């Protein structure tokens, strides 16, 4: 139910725009986000409540800007700056759920950055 | 009838406040079901409507009391009494709307919200997040108030908002998180009131997935690690479950054993 749109190859200090936009039971949807796991661990890159409250790596602060639009439950993540060390396979991720936050979990299908 | 728990903020101490965690403890779960040292709620699957749910039953100085509604395979609060008037959280499914009818039975009036009791919903209708909403015993007294005077009119909705996420922290994550047991407990101590930092606001946000991780280990370890944030916000990852023995106190059945 996670629709990603963005990424690609891009040389240092170009830009992407990655998004994910989620539909269906989402009536508890909570925290959207996205994670990156280059080949040899998965790591959270940033994510962003409904409510305001963002975590982002600090690798990336003051580089990437992570957004969300409530209303279509659309999580954005605009990337500037790029570097090597970005390089990755991107996945949006979703939490939902009423009894506690993290009860239901999605994940996108992934999509490849590379910076060189 | 279900089980009911009783607190009073008032005269209330580090000790009366512990008593109360433990007690609703005792009633979410018989701890007979314990992997790696940690118990588990019951399975949903199986679970009879009768064993389905506690009441936590708050009083303050006031002698205003309201009684939440705890589904004990998950600690969350569902709903709460007060006086002839039931509230309850918007249900997800139909199953779980079917579930909260056998409570509060004899009561006059039910009203269900149009929103559900998770925190992004509960944080937008308080206006606040977590991080800015203090915790305590004042504002749980001030909590019990707001609960009850919705009932005659008296209490907006940023404040009601505000006041679930105040008795959620200090009742349900409390009761799933000895370390958030603690943190209440430090506050009453120090005679303070102030917000969850990020230690506290990780843990409760990962609840589920620590369950899991925990339920699924192998020799100790987890399959994949899970991140965390210390007081001061940096991130650091768990890998073992003898970190989290010490952190969690019940955990959500996700798995059989
Ligand atoms: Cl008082
Ligand atoms: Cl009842
Ligand atoms: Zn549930
Ligand atoms: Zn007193
Ligand atoms: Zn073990
Ligand atoms: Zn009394
Ligand atoms: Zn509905």
């Amino acid at each position: 139910q996670l629709v990603e749109t963005g990424g690609g190859l891009v040389q240092p200090g170009g830009s992407l725009r990655l998004s994910c936009a989620a539909s269906g039971s989402i009536f508890s949807i909570n925290a959207m986000g996205w994670y990156r796991q280059a080949p040899g661990e998965r790591e959270l890159v940033a994510d962003i409540s409904s409510s305001g409250r963002i975590n982002e790596a600090d690798s990336v602060k003051g580089r990437f800007t992570i957004s969300r639009d409530n209303a279509k439950n659309t999580v954005y993540l605009q990337m500037n700056s790029l570097k090597p060390e970005d390089t990755a396979v991107y996945y949006c991720n979703v939490l939902a759920g009423s009894h506690y936050y993290d009860e239901y979990e999605y994940w996108g299908q992934g999509t490849q950055v590379t910076v060189s | 009838q279900y089980p009911i728990i009783n607190f009073t903020t008032a005269g209330a101490t580090v000790q009366s406040y512990t008593n109360f965690i433990r007690a609703v403890r005792g009633r979410l779960t018989t701890g007979a079901d314990v992997r790696h040292e940690i118990p588990v709620l019951p399975n949903r699957v199986g679970l009879p409507i009768n064993q389905r749910f506690i009441l936590v039953e708050l009083s303050n100085h006031a002698e205003l009391s309201v009684t939440l509604a705890l589904d004990v395979t998950n600690a969350y609060v569902v709903g709460y009494r007060a006086g002839n008037s039931a509230y309850f959280f918007h249900p997800d499914n139909q199953e779980d709307a079917e579930a909260i009818t056998h409570l509060f039975t004899d009561v006059q009036n039910r009203y269900t919200f149009a929103f559900g009791g998770n925190y992004d919903r509960l944080e937008q209708l308080a206006g606040n997040l977590r991080e800015n909403i203090e915790l305590g015993n004042g504002p749980l007294e001030e909590a019990i108030s707001a609960l009850y005077y919705y009932s005659t009119g008296g209490t907006q909705l940023p404040t009601l908002a505000r006041s679930f996420i105040i008795c959620i922290q200090m009742i349900s994550e409390a009761a799933r998180f000895q370390y958030i047991e603690g943190e209440m407990r430090t506050r009453i101590r120090y005679n303070r009131r102030s917000a969850p930092d990020p230690s506290v606001i990780t843990l409760e946000n990962s609840w589920g997935r620590l369950s899991t991780a925990i339920q699924e280990s192998n020799q100790g370890a987890f399959a994949s690690p899970i991140q965390l944030q210390r007081r001061n916000g940096s991130k650091f990852s768990v890998y073992d479950v003898s970190i989290l023995i010490p952190i969690i106190a019940l955990m959500v059945y996700r798995c059989a054993p």
